[PDB]
């Protein structure tokens, strides 16, 4: 809601093992899980009704349900199915980059073209 | 009488339909469609205040009732494409019969103040128009 | 005989649904396929590849080649400038392309089946017709409820072009044959039409059994002194 | 060059309204000059023309002539030997041609204009359709009333094949434009459509308004004092 533009956000993971439970993921103030390091973050844009959060490095066990929710007065708890289907990744990068002791690296990542106005 | 086709509000016509099935025979059932009209008595024909007479012909046209004109989401392979739902509503310019009960009419008007005149707005239906 | 140059379009199916606009570029009419070179006068990613000198009459030679590049200049209006220098002949020739103009937006209906059709109860037909267009290329695509059908379920004709009424416009067609159970328990179909013309580059139309003719009409009209809202 | 494989029967354009049926037989394969080399084993009192050569791919020839044996021995089953012989190998894959078996008929729709068209007061669309029948050579004709329009009104489209589940079968098209102030008269129109399966080689559909018309219209008028209006 654009009235509660001041609170504090929280991602969570319905676990639906006992009798129903979220573990926090990630928070708008600075703390994330162990597991789920290198791979969640959450944004602030666009803003003004809309946060947005970004879980990449997918696997076929981390389909489930998720749950959204705000520190304000009024709650609107938003769920949505993340489900995985079989394909390619668009953006392509190498495997795990190492490093040399004394000089320089670079990294290739490549596009395809209906990125190309973006 | 069970679900929606339409509802419009700048004409203020409402259609429905139901499938009703017999069992017995099942080469024939029938299909219902039922239309609901409001006319009002007292308005002009352009919503401004002086224009013409009281509008005295009412014209209902099905193809523009039933039009659908906001965009859609389809899937085609693996893609989301947006895609337009109709032909013709190229833009407003359509005449409304009716008010619409959640948006407000202004109108301008020239009165004197001892000097020269001013521009003072007037609503027209004043429980929508309320700054907040 | 005699050797020309020709020159090809990127098809339609790649340029909406994708967006790798890969050209090509045509000679026909010689016997000696090691000689060929050719030459685009725009040219960032230049690494054009020829392809085989492929079978022609009694297997003669024939070569052409591709260039890649996506298709953000094509839509505004680029050109391109093709040109071979084969040793079969005295002179270098040229064509070029552009994105045409003098384009017409199409009009699309669906047609709900037959009456006669669905007193058989085996399987009804839906037609497709989409009218009006300038260019020479358009898709057809159908949908089951929000499924899309495979493509082997459906037949569809050609683009040709229709009768003057002074400038020249174009049409295609096509038809889908579904079973008459699902049809009479209210499923949905829809036929969807790409266009270069149409503002968002789709458009859509979408059909079931309580959208067609009725067997039964029931009017009421109510006369308002009240006022003029519209609750 | 390499001899291959090409057919040509009598044309029913001409088979179902006249008696001018001319057979032309093909076999191609051109290496070599006029070695001329005949089978036409019924031969009645028939004379065959040949011409000039035309047009090829850049040298080659070919050739073939023409029976203008009408008597009714097509439609009954003869086999009309086709068969080349020149100083060459003697090794053909031969053609043998005859009226086929395993026929099937078409069924012919013929659908009313769509009603977004109705409301604008322009030219009005209409189309045709045969679906199901088992060799690919059929004729589409128009009328207006009793008289036939001329064929450059209306579109038709190729004759191609279905999916299908075993026997296999074909489908075309046809649209016609007319004026929506002829529409709006009551003037009727048709489709006809010709065919070698059928019986008597020709049927019909017509179409007009008050065709799918509905059968129960029910109209109330609610005056003042009694408005009743729900949410
Ligand atoms: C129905 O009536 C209304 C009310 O008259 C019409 O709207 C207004 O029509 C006037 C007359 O041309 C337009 O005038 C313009 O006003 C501006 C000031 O806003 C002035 O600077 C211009 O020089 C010009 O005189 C005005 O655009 C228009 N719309 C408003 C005020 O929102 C309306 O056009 C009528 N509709 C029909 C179909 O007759
Ligand atoms: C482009 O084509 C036009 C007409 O075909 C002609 O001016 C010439 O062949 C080409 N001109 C340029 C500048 O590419
Ligand atoms: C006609 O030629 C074909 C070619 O293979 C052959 O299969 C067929 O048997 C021939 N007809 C007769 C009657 O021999």
């Amino acid at each position: 809601n654009r009235k509660e533009s001041k609170s504090i956000k929280y991602w969570c993971l319905w676990e639906g093992a006992q009798n129903g439970r979220c573990p926090l993921l990630v928070d708008s103030e600075g703390w994330v899980k162990a597991q789920y390091e290198g791979r969640l973050s959450l944004l602030e844009e666009p803003g003004n009704g809309t946060f947005t959060v970004i879980l990449n490095q997918l696997t076929s066990r981390d389909a489930g349900f998720y749950w959204c929710l705000t520190n304000g007065d009024t709650l609107w708890r938003t769920t949505v199915e993340i489900k995985i289907i079989e394909g390619e990744p668009n953006l392509k990068v190498p495997g795990n980059v190492t490093a040399v002791l004394g000089e320089t690296l670079k990294v290739p990542c490549h596009f395809p073209c209906k990125f190309s106005s973006y | 009488e069970r679900i929606v086709l339409v509802d419009n509000k700048c004409k203020c016509a409402r259609i429905t339909s139901r499938i009703i099935r017999s069992s017995e025979d099942p080469n024939e059932d029938i299909v219902e469609r039922n239309i609901r009209i409001i006319v009002p008595l007292n308005n002009r024909e352009n919503i401004s205040d002086p224009t013409s007479p009281l509008r005295t012909r009412f014209v209902y046209h099905l193809s523009d009732l039933c039009k659908k004109c906001d965009p859609t989401e389809v899937e085609l392979d693996n893609q989301i494409v947006t895609a337009t739902q109709s032909n013709i509503c190229d833009e407003a310019t359509e005449t409304c019969y009716t008010y619409d009960r959640n948006k407000c009419y202004t109108a301008v008007v020239p009165l004197v103040y001892g000097g020269e005149t001013k521009m003072v707005e007037t609503a027209l239906t004043p429980d929508a128009c309320y700054p907040d | 005989c005699h050797p020309r140059l020709s020159l090809h379009r990127p098809a339609l199916e790649d340029l909406l649904l994708g967006s790798e606009a890969n050209l090509t570029c045509t000679l026909t009419g010689l016997r000696d396929a090691s000689g060929a070179t050719f030459t685009w006068t725009p040219s960032s990613g230049k690494s054009a590849v020829q392809g085989p000198p492929e079978r022609d009459l009694c297997g003669c030679y024939s070569v052409s080649s591709v260039l890649p590049g996506c298709a953000q200049p094509w839509n505004h209006g680029e050109t391109f400038t093709c040109t071979a220098a084969h040793p079969e002949l005295k002179t270098p020739l040229t064509a070029n392309i552009t994105k045409s103009g003098n384009t017409f937006r199409p009009e699309v209906h669906l047609l709900p089946p037959p009456s006669e059709e669905l007193a058989l109860n085996e399987l009804v037909t839906l037609t497709c017709l989409a009218r009006g267009f300038s260019p020479k290329d358009v898709l057809v695509r159908w949908l089951q409820g929000s499924q899309e059908l495979p493509r082997e379920k459906y037949l569809t004709w050609a683009s040709r072009q229709e009768p003057s009424q002074g400038t020249t416009t174009y049409a295609v067609t096509s038809i889908l044959r579904v079973a008459a159970e699902d049809w009479k328990k209210g499923e949905t179909f829809s036929c969807m039409v790409g266009h270069e013309a149409l503002p968002l580059a789709f458009t859509q139309k979408t059909i079931d059994r309580l959208a067609g003719k009725p067997t039964h009409i029931n009017v009421s009209v109510v006369m308002a002194e009240a006022d003029g809202t519209c609750y």
